């Protein structure tokens, strides 16, 4: 994602405001970022309830 | 491993074929040929997923 990102970026000239494609991409990497956390989340509490 | 490069490299390989020629909305036969090759990768992981 991070790849995508600067290939974008380097494209475009340096505005402030955020774009519509930025909010896409923005929304990708927190659905990632969220992944990431869930399996950490599973792997933290597997020794006690494996189930859950 | 496997998957996670093979997709990773596909990736950087599929933005790299469309920096060679200007922005066009048509698709040319270069990114045919690559969707096509990345549709094999892809049913590689779908077989590896059904076995």
């Amino acid at each position: 994602m991070t790849t995508i990102n600067t290939h974008l970026r380097e494209t475009l000239p340096k505005i402030p405001y955020v774009k519509a494609i930025d909010m896409y991409l923005m929304g990708c990497f927190v659905f990632v970022f969220m992944a990431l956390l869930e399996y950490a989340l599973v792997n933290y509490i597997f020794f006690s309830q494996p189930a859950r | 491993v496997f998957g996670v490069t093979t997709v990773l490299t596909m990736t950087t390989l599929s933005i790299s074929a469309r920096n060679s020629l200007p922005k066009v909305a048509y698709a040319t036969a270069m990114d045919w040929f690559i969707a096509v090759c990345y549709a094999f990768v892809f049913s590689a992981l779908i077989e590896f997923a059904t076995v």
